[PDB]
This record gives structure tokens, sequence and C-alpha cells, in this order.
DNA sequence: CACAGATCCCCGGGTACCGAGCTCGAATTC
DNA sequence: GAATTCGAGCTCGGTACCCGGGGATC
């Protein structure tokens, strides 16, 4: 059949029939619990409505769409299919070894067979044509390589010719511990003598290296980790894709391309439908010279997006437990699968896989037809295997280029793949885009102790989980899809909790249809989120600019972007990037960060101009020409250069460091940063000319590019990371600290009196407000300075602050550096170092790290804290009282009555006290959160509330959170039962032992800890408003609790016997006259 | 001056500091029910109700306008409005004023301090003045009426009767008074007795014919009345209630009293 | 296998005092 | 014989640090 074998199920005649027993409707009520199980012998079928078909039968008809040409060797295209391909968008790039013995019958030309002769690496470009045909171009050529110093290799293994070195590298692989390099010869390792320079230092001279062309780059991973581990290999971590992108100038990992005539006239050689490696329509065999970038096209092809969502049932003794993939009875029941078009954003198909009958409710069908959405194609199955096989068959046949969903990397794909590999033993290596031997794998953090994220790598399929896209574009306490839907989409959805799915599924098809409706609506919400944020476009802009494919952009982190950009620059300039990490693996820091000036804490009702540097550390790297290639630790490399004119000299970490200037050697990091700073500036140049809803999204996109810009700095200062230089990173921060202080001293020296301010800026003449002028920095941070401008009006203070900032940046700093007046607060509450609130001029409130902007707290405390700060800032007669509080030292307020304005500031607190005890207290207002952030075994302090509740959830078999989830929890009241239970699982209990989770605490009506929640309400108030009271949290706490209404009762078991002993009560439980008359009765009784 | 006003200049204040002399820290986490007829200082120690009346005549000036007010003594939860009247907290103190200023649901009370100087003047230690807010909801259960029969005692007498009383719930005690002077405070393995006159076991009292035998189940009396360091005083019995109660009022500088609840098992 | 940086506030939990109480135990000492 | 006291010790929690950890702010 095919030359290469297709490792996906094209046919099946026997499988493992698992299915719930309640699906067999006419069978007695006592054969209903549990599931069936066990082998069955029939091709898997799918019932779409009244019809029925084999799952794996492509044929003509079909219950789901198909974009596949081949299916298990048969060619299902109309004869005469031969689309011409001249331009093809490329979205993913694979690489995969290809053996010239394996492609004997494939009938390539010579010039590819000889490019794989024992073996080659083939760079597969996946993509679409403008007419929608799925291309796969195979780029022969393109073999990886590294460098080793010529003299170093010549010495450590006596070498006279390069061939003798190819021989020795082969010799070393043939002796490897386990026989992975069988037959390896002296011709798999061609080498030449190149004349490159290491990139770490200015003094380094261009040596002679050997450039060693490996094929089959896993041999390079061996020949890089095990070959002569005392010689230094330079670029042995650079995979073949990066060699393809970089070696060919112009090429991109995401963009339109074009086939060319080629080197002599050699052409693209269209493969024969049997020799297809991928699931594509047309396939080609090029080399890098038959390809052209085809700039001028921008638009995105017709690519498809699948947006799936599984629903699972637990089928064990406890059907309220949460499903588990390993258990054969905790089975998937439904798979919603929406099929959008990525270019037009148009939902095309709405598929619902359903184990058993599913009749979707009419109301839902009519809401779909009302909104114009396709009609749901409900596909029914008997067994879970057939349902999952049909889902994977859709994924293979349709072949969505992009997949998404919500939490599809931590629950949906792991659940499904655990089923398909543990239980049903299906090889997923062919269910990607390659017909076999492709990666279809998930990774999760799994106590790895650095891993930032759980990844997923299907080949030729870009999985964008919207959970991770939204956690880094919106600050929410809870990232459940309902909370995210409300907060982003303004869509109050109804969630079905997994505890209510067994009760529904057991009933007829109409409730199973209700489950299917909640499944579809989840996926419709996720499609809306995807097309609001459009993550593929921003991430492809980054992938295009970095040089990495889009999946490495989504998953691999910020360092490989910088490493690839730097690698492009280095290879142009004639440099090479050593490997150090190849030999490599408490709040500790690597070097000294930035300066945070001491705030003059307090409520400042005068204007506070906030200057700050634009792109500070990138501008330092560019201004001062910081790099690896410009650093000199030793004052000899610059012994023939003028000081101050040809090189900077700075004491960093007590080490004198010489950074030669441009016009001697341009930094490599400067040029890298140019490219990324231009990208960020282009995104920002559309914020003023966009919608409000679009300026918010654009703000987040320029913030992402800002992170990639600051990661160039960060990449120098990562210890045991790729290509680090803490001399450059420590120099960046050293110049940053110098500039913060230089700016403060300039402002303090020049503009100390109003005459000098007026001499610089005559437009200050119309800005003198009546008090006595002064201009003092009252706070600063890495780049900002807060200049408290007394005696100046806030009206035109930013318009002159721009001119001040240009004045300072001209007088002090080098050209790429630029200080700029970014705000003006008409009121500021400098709480602490990284904490402050303030109303920007004539405008918005800026809250910076004061726990109203922190995801810890409960909405109750946040709501009341916001109410208080709104009183302080907006409500006049409380800003007057608050500004009056500074005329006394804090302790005088402990004696004196607080100014008569601040009473409303305690009315809020008093109201909140009322509101906290009131017995409706919907406990969603009282739900704290915390991020797990590492395996619960990697903690040392295992006495945290979210860990407590994590283990309570795993104890009850509920849904255990994931490593970066947020773990919501309530603080339940300490009760003799809770006490006994905690000691059972093992006074006054800790808040880590009163740590229930809200679902439990509603189901079991566990009551909240009013003491805790109010003490923390007052704690948040105290943390903010200690700035009014001389930053004394103690005094503030005392003065805030003086608001609260104090209450005293003789307790029950005391009040009882007192009412029994003929004492009448006087106070609450009687009318005021009745209390007075009884008080008369007492006073005359005692007298 | 400000509407409700309680001033203790010297020479009547020396009596009030003397009243607080023995008590130590006891009445600091207390409740101060001020109003007409004076101030009542109530606290709970060990589960019993201890009172310390301070009459309106018993201040250099006592003046009240409005309904009675009730303050927790712990200002901001450490300090105390009575800590001024302690044994040696402020050595050189002479005077205190308690000025109240507000409207009936919301009064606040301020306490200023005055220390002696040379040449007849006073420095106001404004670092240690106190400000409290009226409770804004409260109710206390004060004792009422007058006892059945009350007997005055001394330090050695009262010390030994407190020695006679129990240790824990095992052994309930009983202040029976027999006919013609058989006052007795016993338990099973200790018993003490006095004569009741209307030498060394001849207590004085009034209405001595009113025999009974009260019974207590809770033996916190010894701890309670030892903390307050009572110097012997009145022992008052209250039995015309379903729950009899015994009150104890030192005749030393203070009138600090303590009511103890005698369980309903009343018999003669 | 995986991988930008640092600074810094505040909370929770832990542990180490120690000034202040404050209750008996043999010394004074009525 | 017997009201002091204050050493004797002893549990008392406020206060002080310290540390991890969440999660802010450059
Ligand atoms: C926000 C942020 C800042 N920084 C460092 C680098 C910055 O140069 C320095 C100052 O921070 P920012 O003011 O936040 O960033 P910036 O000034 O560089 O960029 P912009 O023009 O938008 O203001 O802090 C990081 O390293 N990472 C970050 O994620
Ligand atoms: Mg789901
Ligand atoms: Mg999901
Ligand atoms: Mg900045
Ligand atoms: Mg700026
Ligand atoms: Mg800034």
């Amino acid at each position: 059949g095919p030359t290469q074998r297709h490792t996906y199920y094209s046919e099946c005649d026997e499988f493992r029939f698992i299915a719930p027993r309640v699906l067999d409707e006419d069978a007695p009520p006592e054969k209903r619990a549990g599931v069936h199980d066990g082998h069955l012998k029939r091709a898997p079928k799918v019932y779409c409505g009244g019809d029925e078909r084999d799952v794996l039968r492509v044929g003509s008809g079909g219950f789901w769409p198909r974009r596949s040409r081949l299916w298990g060797g048969v060619d299902h295209a109309p004869a005469g299919f031969n689309p011409t391909v001249t331009v093809f968008h490329v979205y993913d790039i694979l690489e995969n070894v290809e053996h010239a013995y394996g492609m004997r019958a494939a009938q390539f030309h010579a010039r590819f067979m000889d490019a794989i002769t024992p073996t080659g690496t083939v760079i597969t470009l996946l993509g679409l044509t403008p007419e929608g045909h799925r291309v796969a171009v195979h780029v022969y050529g393109t073999r990886q390589y590294f460098y080793m110093n010529k003299e170093e290799v010549d010495r450590h293994l006596q070498c006279r010719a390069p061939r003798d070195l190819c021989e020795r590298m082969a010799a070393a692989l043939r002796e490897s511990p386990g026989a992975s390099f069988r037959g390896i010869s002296a011709d798999h390792f061609e080498a030449e003598v190149v004349e490159r320079t290491d990139v770490y230092y200015y003094e380094t001279r261009p040596a002679l290296f050997y450039r060693v062309y490996v094929r089959s780059g896993r041999v390079l991973s061996y020949l890089c980790d095990n070959f002569c581990p005392a010689i230094k290999k330079y670029e042995g971590g650079v995979d073949a894709t990066t060699r393809f992108i970089l070696d060919n100038p112009g090429f991109v990992t995401f963009g339109w391309y074009r086939l060319k005539p080629g080197r002599n006239n050699t052409l693209a050689q269209p493969r024969a439908p049997m020799a297809f490696g991928t699931s594509s329509d047309v396939e080609f065999n090029c080399t890098a010279d038959n390809l052209a970038i085809e700039g001028g096209m921008s638009d995105l092809p017709a690519y498809k997006l699948m947006c799936f969502d599984i629903e699972c049932k637990a089928g064990g003794e406890d059907e309220l437990a949460f499903p588990v993939a390993g258990h054969p009875e905790d089975l998937v029941i439904q798979i919603s699968c929406l099929l959008y078009d990525l270019s037009t954003t148009a939902l095309e198909h709405v598929l619902l896989f359903s184990l058993g009958s599913c009749d979707l409710p009419e109301s839902h069908l009519n809401e779909l037809a009302a909104r114009g959405l396709p009609t749901p194609v409900v596909l029914e199955f008997d067994s879970e295997f057939e349902m999952l096989l049909a889902f994977m068959t859709l994924v293979k046949q349709y072949g969505p280029e992009f997949v998404t969903g919500y939490n599809i990397i931590n629950f949906d794909w792991p659940f499904l793949l655990a089923k398909l590999t543990d239980i049903y033993k299906v090889p997923l290596d062919g269910y990607g885009r390659m017909n076999g031997r492709g990666v279809f794998r998930v990774w999760d953090i799994g106590q790895s102790h650095f891993q930032k994220r759980s990844k997923i790598k299907v080949n030729g399929m870009v999985n964008i989980d919207m959970y991770g896209i939204i956690t880094d574009k919106i600050k929410l306490s809870s990232y459940k899809l309902n909370a995210v839907a409300e907060a982003v989409l303004k869509d109050k959805k109804k969630d079905l909790s997994y505890r209510d799915i067994p009760a529904y599924y057991a009933t007829g098809p109409a409730q199973r249809g209700v489950i299917g409706e909640y499944c579809i609506q989840d996926s419709l919400l996720v499609g809306q989120l995807f097309f609001k944020f459009l993550p593929h476009l921003e991430l492809s802009a980054v992938a295009r600019l970095a040089g990495i494919n889009i999946t490495r952009t989504i998953y691999d982190g910020q360092q490989i972007r910088v490493f690839t950009c730097l690698l492009r620059l280095a290879d142009q300039k004639g440099f090479i990037l050593p490997d150090t990490q190849g030999r490599f693996r408490g709040r500790h820091v690597g070097y000294q960060g930035a300066r945070v000036l001491d705030p003059t804490s307090g409520f400042h009702v005068n204007p506070v101009v906030v200057f700050d540097f634009a792109s500070l550390y990138p501008s330092i790297i560019q201004a001062h020409n910081l790099c690896f290639s410009t650093l000199s630790l030793r004052a000899d490399a610059v012994a023939h250069l003028e000081a101050g004119k040809d090189y900077l000299e700075i004491e960093v970490g007590g080490r004198r460091l010489f950074f030669v200037k441009a016009h001697v050697r341009e930094s490599l990091l400067s040029i890298l940063l140019r490219d990324w700073l231009a990208m960020r500036k282009q995104i920002r140049s559309r914020i003023p000319q966009s919608s409000p809803e679009e300026a918010v999204l654009l703000d987040k996109q320029q913030a992402a590019i800002k992170v990639v810009c600051n990661s160039v700095y960060g990449f120098t200062g990562v210890q045991h990371g790729l290509l680090p230089c803490l001399h450059v990173a420590a120099t960046v921060t050293t110049i940053g600290r110098e500039m913060l202080l230089a700016t403060r001293e300039y402002v303090h020296a020049r503009w100390a009196a109003f005459e000098q301010l007026l001499a610089d800026f005559p437009e200050a003449a119309d800005m003198r407000a009546p008090g006595p002028y002064s201009m003092r920095i009252i706070y600063g941070d890495t780049d900002s300075i807060f200049v408290l401008c007394r005696g100046l009006t806030a009206a035109g203070l930013t318009a002159m602050g721009d001119k001040m900032a240009s004045h300072i940046s001209r007088a002090l700093f080098l050209p790429p550096i630029k200080l700029e007046c970014e705000k003006t607060f008409t009121k500021l509450l400098l709480i602490a170092k990284k904490k402050y609130i303030g109303v920007i001029y004539g405008g918005k409130m800026l809250i910076k790290g004061v726990d109203l902007v922190r995801k810890n707290n409960c909405a109750f405390i946040n709501r009341t804290s916001r109410a208080l700060v709104d009183l302080l800032f907006y409500d006049d007669t409380v800003s007057g009282a608050a500004a009056a509080l500074a005329e006394r030292p804090a302790e005088e307020w402990l004696a004196r009555p607080l100014p008569e304005g601040l009473q409303a500031f305690g009315a809020v607190l008093v109201d909140a006290h009322r509101r906290i005890t009131d017995p409706e207290r919907d406990i969603q207002d009282f739900v704290l959160t915390a991020e797990l952030s590492r395996h619960p075994r990697a903690y040392t302090n295992k006495r945290l509330a979210h860990l407590t509740v994590y283990y309570k959830l795993m104890a009850r078999r509920a849904q255990v959170p994931s490593i970066k989830d947020r773990i919501p929890y309530v603080i339940v009241a300490q009760t003799r039962e809770v006490e006994e239970t905690v000691a059972r699982l093992a006074r006054k209990l800790l808040v880590s032992e009163l740590a229930e989770d809200p679902a439990y605490a509603i189901a079991h009506g566990v009551a909240l800890n009013t003491d805790y929640y109010f003490s923390h309400l007052l704690g948040a108030a105290c943390v903010t408003f200690k700035a009014l009271f001389g930053n004394n949290a103690k005094i503030t706490e005392s003065l805030l609790k003086r608001f609260i209404p104090e209450v005293w009762h003789p307790p029950d078991d005391v009040a009882a016997r007192l009412r029994a002993a003929g004492f009448g009560a006087v106070g609450a439980g009687a009318t005021a006259e009745e209390t007075r008359r009884m008080l008369h009765r007492a006073f005359d009784t005692l007298a | 001056g400000a509407p409700c006003q309680v001033v203790l200049q010297g020479a009547e204040l020396n009596g009030i500091l003397q009243a607080f002399a023995p008590l130590r820290t006891s009445l600091l986490d207390s409740l101060l029910v001020m109003g007409d007829r004076g101030i009542l200082i109530h606290n709970t120690i060990f589960g019993e109700q201890v009172f310390l009346p301070l009459e309106h005549s018993q201040f250099s000036r006592y003046r009240w306008r409005g309904p009675t007010a009730a303050f927790l003594s712990l200002v901001d939860q450490k300090r105390s409005l009575l800590s001024v009247f302690r044994a040696n907290q402020y050595p050189d103190l002479r005077r205190v004023e308690l000025a109240i200023t507000g409207q009936a649901p919301f009064r606040t009370l301020v306490q200023r301090i005055w220390t002696t100087t040379s040449d007849g003047e006073a420095v106001e230690l404004a670092s240690e003045t106190l400000m409290k807010r009226e409770l804004t909801s409260f109710v206390v259960l004060v004792p009422q009426g007058t006892p059945d029969v009350q007997l005055r005692l001394t330090r050695p007498q009262l010390t030994k009767v407190l020695n006679a009383t129990g240790a824990d719930s095992a052994t309930p005690t009983t202040f029976e008074l027999g006919v013609n002077g058989k006052f007795s405070v016993f338990t099973t393995s200790t018993c003490v007795t006095f004569a009741a006159r209307e030498n060394a076991k001849t207590v004085y009292g009034e209405n001595t014919h009113r025999t009974f035998s009260v019974v207590v189940d809770d033996c916190s009396m010894r701890a309670v009345l030892r903390r307050l360091q009572v110097a012997g005083g009145t022992l008052k019995f209250f039995l015309t209630t379903p729950v009899p109660s015994l009150c104890v009022t030192a005749t030393g500088p203070n009138a600090v009293s303590a009511v103890f609840l005698l369980k309903p098992q009343k018999i003669c």
C-alpha cells in the first residue's frame, strides 16, 4: 500500500465495549448501575439521527466533515486532482528523519534521495493554499551543525584532516552504551574548517573552528552530550528548523511562501499520492532553493479551528466522585466539537459526540438557529471506545490546524488520551498530521520544579488552550469558564456541575440532551473568547519575528525567542554561541536589581507628576551598547581605545567592566531589541485610533511584546539558562539605579526654586497655584520618579511635565533613553514601597498593589475596601478630614476626636460589619483563592489554606486542582465538630485548618468564620489607610476598630439562670420604655 | 463644663485610689456602667460576677445628663480606664477627670490625667489620656434586692472560711446557720464555725434568726475571692429567688463585691 | 526535561523570649 | 503562735523577629 505505514485506525473489527448499563433501556432496574465492559466484535458504528454508518468508513457519505484525501491508503479524491501550488501559507514546520532505504518505492528524484542517503532530516512545511488545499512541502537539505574549536579538537583527539575527525565522531558513536547508532560511518558527519568568533567578549579573537554537519539531529544530541565532554561545542542545541529559518535569509516560520524555479532549474517534485507522509491534499519535495518567501501577501488562509470540550461521567460505586481516566468505569460521555473557519471566524459545524441517545432541547436548538449558528449534528454511540474513536477520526480526517478549548491541556486532552492509551491502547502517533511516528503528547508540570506550564504537542496542530490565554490577559480570582465568561463576554452562563451529571445521564435522552446542551454552550463560549482575543494572530506575529514555530511560541518560554533572535544576529556578524547548559540542570537572587526609593508615605493632595523612562532597560542596553560581544572584564582589551569616548567603564558587583561603544562594535542585543521595540511601537501606534474594547486588547498585546523586550535583559541574567551573562544583566540594573538617582538629583538641583523653573519653561508662569512652591521626588521605583510639585497647578502640569522630561532626558541621558511624564495625580496615597492609590488628573483611579488589585481576597473585603478608597479620594469632606489627619502626629488621634468629616469613612466599615454577620451571606462573596504554583510535595510550609483544601478535595475524590490553578476556599467557623475532624485528620485552630472549599461548605451547610473575615476586612483597611496615620498600622487598627459597634451580653447558660432568677433584661429584647421602667425597678430595688 | 462630668481632684481621689489598691489587675477587662447614683464596675472572674460600686457622692464632682452609659474598660484592647487608679502605675498622679460628650446612642468618654508639680500646678500627660466610646448596645444583670441574713467577718475569719471550702466539683460546701449562733461553713473533711451577735469566732450581723443551709456546687469561690484580696467583709445571702446567691463585700478601702450562685438545693 | 530578571509588602505559622504578674512556703515577726 | 514578701518558680500572652509563600510592582 503506502510506502510508509499509516499508524491511525483506518479499520477496526473488534474493540472494548464499555458503556453504562442505564443505556439499555428495557432491562430491570437492578441491572442498571455500573457499566458494561469487555471485548466486542463489530466495526464501531456511529448513529447520526436515524441513519447509521461505520466510524472508519470514509466512502461518499459522512456524518462529520472531512478534508482528508487519503484514508488508510485509498485515495478518496476526484480523479484528476492535481492542484497547482504556487503560494502556500505555512503555519507549522515539522522535522523528521527520512531514510533513503525507506523511500525506495516512493519515487523521488535523485536530489532528495541523495539528501537522505543513509538518513536525512526533512523539514516539512505544513499549510494551506489560497484555494484551501492542505499542502505539505518537504525541504530536503538542511542538516544541523555545531562548532568545536580547531586547536582544542586537534589536541584532545589528534587530528590532521577533518575526515580524521568525522571518523573519530563516528568511532565514538559506534561504542555508545546502547546500540542506537548502528552502522554509523564517517560520512554521516561531514565537516569543514570555519573562521568564527566566540560571542563572549570584546577581547576574543576569531579562531578556527570545525563546523560539523550532523544529520539525524538526535545523533547531534548524543555527539553534543557524550562526545569529548571537555571540549566546548558551540551551537549543538540549535535544531534543524532553526537552521532552516536562519540559513535561508527571509524565511519565516509563519507566513506565505512560494515555489521557485530553483538552483539550476530544479523544481518542487510533487509527491505521488501514496508517498504522502501527512494527511494533506497535495505534497511536494523541494529544497531550500525552490522556495521564496512571497512577501506582499499578509492575509490568513482558510485554516480550521476545532473548539472541543469533553464531558465525563464517573461510574464507580460512588457516582458523585469525580471522573478519573485510569478507571475503566469513569468514562467520557459527550464531546462537543465546534468547527470554525479561522479566516472568516465563521462557525461552520457544531458536532456533538454522545455515548447513548441525546435529544437536544428545542429551546437550545432555536437559540442556535436564532443566532445563525449551524444546526447541531448529534452523533450517538453505544460504547465509549466508538465515541472516542470517532472523535479521533474527525480530528484526523478534518484535521483542524488549530485546536482550542478551555482547560484542554489539564483536563480534556489528558482525560481522552489516558483513555485512548491506557484503556483502549490506541497509538496516537498517526492521529496528528503525519500518518504515523508523529508526536501526540501532553506534558504537565509534574513536580518538575521549574516548568512554567503544562504543554501539548500534536504535530501539525496548534493547540491553543484559552485557559492559559486568559490567565495572562485578565486578572480574576476565579478562572472558571463561567466567571471568565461573565467578566469578558458579559454572558451569564449556567454551569452544570459534574455532581449533577449522573442524575441526568441516568434519565432518558432528554436529560442527556440537556448535558449535551451545556457541553455545546461551553464550547460556544470558548469560541467567543478565542475570537475576542485572537491568540493565533498575536502569537504568530511573535513566532514570525522570533524564528521559532508557533507551538514553541505558545509553549517553550521567553528564552528561546531571545536565543533564536540572537542566533540570527550572531551568525550574521560572525559569532557563535557556546553551549554551557548542555552540561547543566529560598528567595535567592543572582545579582542586584533596581532601586526603589523610599516613599514619603501619606495622602498627598498636591500634584504628583510621575516621570518614567520609556523601555528603560532596553534603552540602557541600546544607549550603552551592552552585549556579550562588547563586554571586557579586563582593562587590556580597551587599552588602545579612549576612555569615555570609545568605551564605558562601570563598577558592577565591585568588578570593573568595560563595555566598548558602538563605532567600535555594535551590541548584538541592541539590534535584537530594535526589532522587538519597533514591533511594540507599531502596536501602540494603533491604540489612540481604535475602539475602547480594542485599545484594551491592544494594550495587552503591546504588554506582551514588552515582556519579550525585557526578556532580552532577563535572558542575560538567568543563571543556568541558555547563554547567560550576569555581567550584562548586572550592568543593566547598575545603570538603571544610577539613572534613577541621577534624575532625582537633577530635579532637586535645577528646579528647586520657581525662578529656575520659569527660566527653563516660561509656560510655568500661568501655572503657579497659591501655596509656596517646591518640587521634591517623594517616591521612585526602577524607572519612575514621583515629583510632588507644590505651588503648581495640576491643570497644565503634565503639558509642562513633558517638557521637563525632555529637558532631563536631553541633559542627562544618551539618545535612546527617554524620560517622559506619564501621569499626574491630583491625589496620591503613598502607602508603601510598591503600594499606592491615586486619582490621575481629572480622571481615573490608579490602584497599585494594595490588595484591591490582588487576587487573594474575597469579593466582600474588596468591595468594602474599594468603597473606603472611593470615599477617601472622590468624596470631598473625607479628603479634607484625611488631609487634616497629618497636622497631628498619629498618637494624638488616639486621644482626640478625629476630624468631623471622616465619620462617613467609618459608616462604610460599620455597614460592612452589619453585612458580614447577616444570615444570608451568600458565600461566593467570601471565597478566597490562592494559586497552587507547585506540586503540594514541593512545599516546605505545608500548613497553607489552599494546600489544606487541596487535600480535602483529593480526600473526597472531588476534582483535584492543577499546579497553577486557583484553589477557592472559605474560612469556616471553628466548631467543636470541625475541631474534632481536624484532630481526626491530624484549642484555637489555624486558618489553614479552617480551610473548607465553597462547594462543600454550601452542600453541607457549613457556616463561615465571621471573626476571620471581619478581622481581615479591618486588616485590609489598616494596610491601606496606615498612610494617613503615619504608617502606623497599630494606631490605624485601633482607630478603625473604634468605629465598630461594641456589644455585650450576659451569655446563654448565664442569661438563662438570670431570667430564671427573676432578673428582667434591659436593652435589646424589649421596647426602650420597657428597659427604662425595669431600670427604674432595679435602681429603686438596690436603693 | 461638658455635659456629664466626673472629677476626682486630690483628697477624695486618695480614697478611690485606695479602693483600687489591693485589686491589682483584676478589674481591668471590666465594664463601667456609669450613670446617676455613680459608676458600677462589673467584671467576670472564673465564672462569677464581681461588682465595684462608686457612688455619685464619692467623687469630687459627679454630674450626669442622659441615660446611663456603659463602657468596656479596655481602650483599644490593651489599656484601661481604671489603670489610672492602679497601685503604682503613675507614681506622681493627683487627679483624673472623666468627661462625656455625645448623644444618647453615641457618647464618648475621655479620661485626662493630672500629676502634681511643685508650686501648686499640674502637667497633663497627654501621651496617656484615654478615649472610649459608649457601648451602643448593652445589657448587664446586676444583683438586686437585699439579702436574707448578712454577717460581717474579718481577715483571719474570712481566710479560714475560704480555707474550709472545696477544691473541685466533688465536694459541695454549705453555709448553714443554726439556732442561737451556730454559724457554720463546712464541707465533709473541714468545718469552721462562729457565733452571731446582734472574741475570735464571734461575728457580728443582723437578722441572725434566718437559718438555712445554702449549698454551692462550683468551688471557684476560693480563687475568685483570693484574687481580689478581700480583707474580710460582709457575707450576704440571697435566697428568695429560685437560685440562691451569696454576695461578699470587703470592708477594706473598697466596697468590691462578688456574687456567687448557690445551686437551687436550698434547705435549712 | 525545562528555563527571562529582581525587589518588596504583607500574611500565616513558628519560635523565643520576658515583663508582669500572682499563687504557695518557709523565712520574719507581730 | 501568724500578716509580709519575695525568692522561689510558672504558666501568661503581648512583641519581636524570622521564615516561606502569595503575588504584587518595576
Ligand atoms: C514590567 C516589567 C518590568 N521590568 C523591568 C524592565 C524595565 O526596563 C523596568 C521598568 O519597567 P516598566 O516601566 O514596567 O517597563 P518599561 O519602562 O521598560 O517599559 P515602558 O515603556 O512601557 O514603561 O523594569 C521587567 O524586567 N519585567 C517586567 O515584566
Ligand atoms: Mg470540559
Ligand atoms: Mg475543558
Ligand atoms: Mg518605564
Ligand atoms: Mg513611560
Ligand atoms: Mg513604570
